[PDB]
């Protein structure tokens, strides 16, 4: 029992390091790599979408003419935006772009729905929008109708 | 913060400000000189606290340095200005055309170098000693360019000395481009031509 | 608030539908009615002529 | 003293798990919830300006 407890302490050290069979140096390195409240925060990716009310002052010089995409994981190339859905699941073998990920659905004679994983896209009056997507129905037994 | 992550702005919040682009532009800290046996960070030579600048030795070779922050998103129009206070101490570099060439890296959509637009630097006869001197460069963006970085380049003909750079500033400058408001260009042209 | 709705109606009876390269983009340019009084000024000039 | 030490080890299991009387599964779940520099970062609220 004592040996099991000592090995449990060793496993605690390894776990706080991040991997089994690690060292206290790895533990303190992992703790240092973690970013606390006072530590900086990376701006590399910031997936999701930043709200309008949090943008206090823009830059007129920085303003220019670019039209970027809106949704995150819009190409369905990852597991996001299809989570917890019996109807729709992510597929890593079907897709035009790497890693060949798309949405799969088992249409059992019913209605199916899919929503964007990211939260609401904020739009206002005017501000025209364009929507496009490449769709493909395979083995469609769906009735020929509207 | 990337462009595609900003869904909606505020017209009232729009105003006139020209802020700095790069992060740790003045080299006041160790960032942007990471993992480099060529350049190093210094806390004893400089002007602004904590007197942090870039130290280097020119062993008869070429020299390059990249900004720590990633590519600045640069686009057509929207002219830019690049400046920095440069110095060379004990420059035993060959007295010729080249050595310091303050310039930028313009990456394409996939991130390919297109040109070496020199916005400043020392003239021919690269030798001697000087103090903090500013070179100003107005850059106009050609088409098909998406990313920008500030590169520090010293030509291969250099053969000695220690080069210092501080107070780097790459700024987007200008006003609202005419060809962004809807049909206003056509309407103003139509009114003037009608008159 | 806006989301991308992807709906296969109930009258469907079989098949598997795949989607890729979804793109919902805000398009256009600076609207006329956002600059200050410029609409009124331009209308006034045109109507004056 | 040895029993106190073993209960301390159990308490550290629970502390890594974030709650008293939890398991190593909860400990590794909390380790997963820990966000590092390489971890993706949610833009949910980002309070401030």
């Amino acid at each position: 029992d004592l040996a099991d407890a000592f090995q449990a302490v060793a496993n605690l050290i390894d776990a706080i390091a991040g991997e089994v069979g690690s060292s206290l140096a790895d533990a303190i390195a992992k703790l240092a790599t973690f970013l606390t409240e006072l530590s900086p925060l990376n701006a590399g990716m910031l997936f999701g979408l930043i709200g309008t009310n949090h943008l206090p002052l823009l830059s007129v010089s920085h303003i220019a003419n670019i039209n970027p995409e809106l949704l995150v994981n819009a190409g369905f190339d990852s597991d996001v935006s299809v989570v917890d859905n019996p109807y729709w699941d992510w597929d890593g073998t079907v897709g035009r772009t790497a890693p060949l990920g798309a949405v799969k659905v088992v249409a059992d004679g019913t209605i199916k729905d899919l929503l964007s994983g990211p939260d609401a896209i904020p739009v206002v009056e005017g501000q025209k929008l364009n929507v496009s997507a490449w769709l493909k129905y395979s083995g469609l037994v769906a009735g020929a109708g509207a | 913060i990337g462009t595609n992550h900003l869904p909606l702005l505020s017209v009232s919040h729009i105003a006139n400000i020209n802020p700095e682009l790069l992060v740790n532009a003045g080299f006041d800290s160790d960032v942007s000189v990471v993992d480099n046996p060529y350049w190093d960070w210094d806390g004893t030579v400089g002007r602004t606290a904590p007197l942090g600048a870039v130290k280097v030795v020119a062993d008869g070779t070429i020299k390059d340095l990249l900004s720590g922050p990633d590519a600045i998103p640069v686009v057509e129009g929207q002219k830019l200005n690049v400046s920095a206070w440069l110095k060379y101490s004990g420059l035993v570099a060959g007295a010729g055309a080249g050595s310091i060439r303050l310039s930028g890296t313009a990456y394409s959509a996939d991130g390919e170098v297109v040109a070496y637009p020199d916005f400043g630097g020392i003239p021919d006869g690269a030798s001697g000693t000087s103090d903090w001197t500013q070179v100003t460069g107005q850059y106009v963006v050609p088409a098909g360019v998406t990313q920008f970085r500030l590169r520090l380049s010293v030509r291969e003909n250099a053969t000695g000395g220690t080069v210092w750079f501080d107070d780097c500033s790459v700024k987007k400058a200008g006003l609202l481009p005419q060809g962004l408001v809807d049909g206003l260009v056509q309407a103003l042209s139509d009114l003037l031509t009608w008159l």
